[PDB]
């Protein structure tokens, strides 16, 4: 039961090992779970013809970045 | 480096408190030593679960605020904020 109480804790590990474990855990728990929505804004920005008819193309409408 | 040093100091302190108060109840000791007997990876994962409002993580408010400052600084650097 002495070992059952004294199983390996995190503070027994060296600093660099625990830092690596923290990096992986922080990644998975925070960076992956972070969610921001930009798809509609990006698509509408890419679909905008930016001053193209004012621009001297001397031809039919040029394809916009989404096209 | 500093975040993990503070967290390790915290968990040594909490482990000392548990090893002082084990005589309260044997069944209490099992559910309080789940943390110390878990593998080191699950250990850091459940020490890093103070995001959102579930708040079952045993992390203190100060150590929580350190990461709830660094994470927003990093998001501002990344362009979200």
């Amino acid at each position: 039961v002495v070992a059952c109480f004294r199983m390996a804790p995190l503070y027994n590990l060296p600093r660099h090992r625990a830092v690596n474990l923290f990096l992986q855990g922080y990644e998975k728990s925070w960076i992956e779970t972070e969610e921001h929505y930009f798809e509609d804004k990006l698509i509408e920005d890419l679909a905008k013809p930016g001053a193209e008819p004012p621009e001297e193309d001397e031809g039919t409408k040029r394809v916009d970045p989404l096209h | 480096d500093d975040f993990v040093a503070k967290l390790q100091d915290n968990q040594r302190f909490r482990y000392n408190e548990v090893m002082q108060a084990l005589n309260m109840s044997a069944a209490l000791t099992a559910r309080k030593t789940k943390e110390f007997r878990s593998p080191p990876q699950e250990q850091i994962n459940m020490l890093l679960n103070f995001k959102d409002d579930k708040s079952e993580c045993p992390c203190p408010e100060e150590i929580r605020d350190q990461l709830l400052d660094f994470h927003e600084d990093l998001m501002t650097h990344c362009g979200i904020e």
